[PDB]
């Protein structure tokens, strides 16, 4: 579909965002998997799903909370694919079928 | 992480 | 169709809203059929035809429900299909 | 194509918006004519095509009414079809 | 019946 | 194009917006030629393109000046056709081509 | 007739 | 379980 | 794609628009243009791509104006062709 | 596909918002490359992709700023293509 | 003539 | 340059 906030849609834009980032996740890899910061605190908005995640903990892989909260994300599939979201919630889904009830 | 509400 | 609510596509995304759920009806039961907690009493709304049931009695299953008052939702129809909706209606 | 008030699709779910309905037209016949009560006084209305309907008269067939009022609802195309159509004109 | 406003 | 009015779809329906109509232009011409009263006086407008008229004098014919002013009608075009549109401008057109420079 | 405002 | 208002 | 003011689709419905207009550039040849007064100053607006122009000076073409201003409308296209809208813009 | 601002799809319907630029980068260069001014600071805004850019410096390249920041921008694509931008990220 | 918001 | 919403 069309995403939910198009003006960061580049990495760029979605990086400088995070500048003065003080938070044990890695900006510049939030920024690959779609996020940008909101200006508060660590919570974090994917451009494209526009779903939005807080309360980031250590050692957390952002395209992982990205497939674990927001499988519906079209960003998501178009760089990680399939297989991808389907091991990050232990299953095997039919194909182009979006993983919602497990 | 969680889903903001 | 489009879902009402795209950020309660995912099971946990809706799952993580019965948080303490205090209520008859098994929480993961409820999510696994689009539903998500309003966080009013046992009300619970379907993510995408946006359909809403409350007053859930002890044994009733999610997906019965969701088939008898929203037999006109898509994601009743991609999860289950024909057959069961009608069989739901004899 | 889509309907107006797309949780109203269900019979069931437009059925029991009624009950408490003390009027001459039979709720059962209304709800399957896609109709369902907007709890004001008689007042009705189609899930699909949004068109409402008051002042019922006793012994009135819903989807004669329907037909008549609101020749273009798309549900009474998919329900009923062309010949009732023009035949109710 | 009739067509309401 | 989508009806701007769907509830109004029906002659019927159009047909008892008039009633009370006291003016020189007969409410079942109106009514046959999209319109409806919308109550204030004698302005119509149909249900189809939006298009109100108001003012009608004595002897006018609705489909006329449906035509005469709003030439760009779904309505208009579905039940009268290219070659009445284009006699009432005086003028000739090409396939689909809509009437907006005369 | 004219249009409407 | 029933609709909701 | 659709007009952005239907209602001003036709020419006749533009021509009235200008009422007993006192400015130097001729209405007929506005509302050809597609351009219908929008009742301040010398202010007009094409009925199709919504643009407008304000300040005519005498003997300018509204048709030329258009297709410099706003050579994205379709009107203009539809009516004129790539051609006629490169040639104002050499 | 279609533009934020339809009526800034002409280059002189965007130049002439640079009427009063009161800075150093070229206007000329802003509006070629699909942005017009706004009247905050520096800002800029491209008629398409709605992205805004400011604080302009001496010697930049809008339609280089352009696919830095916005590369997702269909007026981009449209005028410079893949390969431009894909240089531009290196 | 020149553009007009 | 640099971005503004
Ligand atoms: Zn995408
Ligand atoms: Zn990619
Ligand atoms: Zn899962
Ligand atoms: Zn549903
Ligand atoms: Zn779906
Ligand atoms: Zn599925
Ligand atoms: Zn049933
Ligand atoms: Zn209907
Ligand atoms: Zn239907
Ligand atoms: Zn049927
Ligand atoms: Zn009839
Ligand atoms: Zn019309
Ligand atoms: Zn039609
Ligand atoms: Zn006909
Ligand atoms: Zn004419
Ligand atoms: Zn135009
Ligand atoms: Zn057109
Ligand atoms: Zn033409
Ligand atoms: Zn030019
Ligand atoms: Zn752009
Ligand atoms: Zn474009
Ligand atoms: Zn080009
Ligand atoms: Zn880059």
């Amino acid at each position: 579909n069309l995403p939910r906030n198009p003006s960061m849609t580049g990495y760029e834009a979605r990086l400088i965002t995070f500048g003065t980032w003080m938070y044990s996740v890695n900006k510049e890899q939030l920024a690959r998997a779609g996020f940008y910061a909101i200006g508060q605190e660590d919570k974090v908005q994917c451009f494209h799903c526009g779903g939005g995640l807080a309360n980031w903990k250590p050692k957390e892989d952002p395209w992982e909370q990205h497939a674990k909260w927001y499988p519906g994300c079209k960003y998501l599939l178009e760089e990680k694919g399939h297989e991808y979201i389907n091991n990050i919630h232990l299953t095997r889904s039919l194909e182009g079928a979006l993983v919602q009830t497990t | 992480a969680v889903p903001i509400a």
